């Protein structure tokens, strides 16, 4: 779907869960 | 211990 | 889920329950990718070694759902299966190699605040985020330790392991379609999955476009949170091309 992976209750309403920016640490490619 | 769901879906 | 926590609300809303009628209880987790199409384990539906080998009429899904036991009124939806696909390369005699599989709806289900699909990778999506150390996010209703159950939907964030450390850990041979995760002895924090998250997705955000992806299955592994074991997971996007055939044949 064009809106695949958006969270109605995080993604589209810009609000973030607890533990994401866990993930996003994790990440080193292309920062 | 399952909560009992609506009968329509056990049809 | 071992040394998970629980889930937010609308946290995982592409999560699904596969439902088994009668008895009625947990068979395995799940995931939404379109609003006809759930994606989950090929042995959560065959393995001849347990006797096990679903049928559409023996089962539901149930999408949105938050409880484990609870039937949660006007949130979620239970939608009954039209056709079960299982990957005909499945090695369920050896090593759960190809452990994947596809189920179609018999009717599309409405997306909410708690429904809502999840993305499959592209092959660069896939290449820059499956990489030692990365993390991704383990969701289900599973034991809750090795040797009980949740209440509600348990979170794990796990790192994706070098591939030589995987093989390392197991006897099992490992494939390509493949690839594990999980905290090493040393790194002072666990987490796992176990029996009744088979099935379920291993997700990533992806922070170029900021959209979850689903780049694992829940497949197998020996025991729950052992130390020097590690999770292993089916490979999505490694079997990408046979989720599009059989969708665009039969959607
Ligand atoms: N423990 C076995 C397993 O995971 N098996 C058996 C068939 C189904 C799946 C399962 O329960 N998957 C769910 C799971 C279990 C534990 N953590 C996470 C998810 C495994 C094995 C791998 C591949 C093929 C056969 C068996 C195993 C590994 C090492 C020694 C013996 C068995
Ligand atoms: C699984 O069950 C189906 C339904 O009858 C059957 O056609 C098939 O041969 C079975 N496969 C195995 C491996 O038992
Ligand atoms: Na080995
Ligand atoms: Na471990």
């Amino acid at each position: 779907e064009a809106d695949c992976g958006l969270r109605p209750l995080f993604e589209k309403k810009s609000l973030e869960d607890k533990t994401e920016r866990e993930l996003l640490e994790s990440y080193i490619d292309g920062r | 211990d399952f909560e009992e769901i609506p009968e329509e879906y056990l049809q | 889920i071992v040394e998970g926590s629980d889930a937010e609300i609308g946290m995982s809303p592409w999560q699904v329950m596969l439902f088994r009628k009668s008895p009625q209880e947990l068979l395995c987790g799940a995931s939404l990718i379109s609003d006809r199409w759930v994606l989950t384990a090929a042995h959560c539906l065959l393995y001849p070694p347990w006797d096990k080998n679903f049928t559409e009429n023996d089962l539901l899904v149930r999408i949105g759902k938050h409880s484990r036991t609870r039937y949660e009124r006007n949130i979620e939806k239970i939608s009954m299966l039209e056709k079960i696909y299982i990957h005909p390369r499945y090695n369920w005699r050896e090593n759960l190699d190809r452990d994947i599989a596809l189920m179609k709806l018999k009717k599309p289900v409405a997306f909410s605040d708690y429904i809502h699909p999840v993305c499959l990778p592209d092959r660069e999506t896939a290449a820059s985020l499956l990489q030692a150390g990365y993390k991704g996010r383990v969701t289900g209703w599973g034991n809750l330790k090795e040797t009980g159950q949740p209440s509600v939907l348990q979170v794990v964030n796990l790192p994706i392991v070098e591939r030589p450390v995987c093989k390392d850990s197991t006897r099992i041979r490992i494939t390509d379609n493949m690839f594990c995760a999980g905290y090493k002895p040393d790194e002072g924090k666990r987490g796992d999955a176990c029996e009744g998250d088979s099935g379920g997705p291993f997700v990533m955000k992806s922070p170029f476009n900021n959209r979850w992806y689903q780049m694992g299955i829940v497949s197998w592994g020996e025991g729950c949170d052992r130390d020097g074991k590690y999770g292993f997971y089916t490979h999505v996007f490694r079997l990408k091309k046979w989720i599009q055939k059989v969708i665009d044949q039969f959607g």
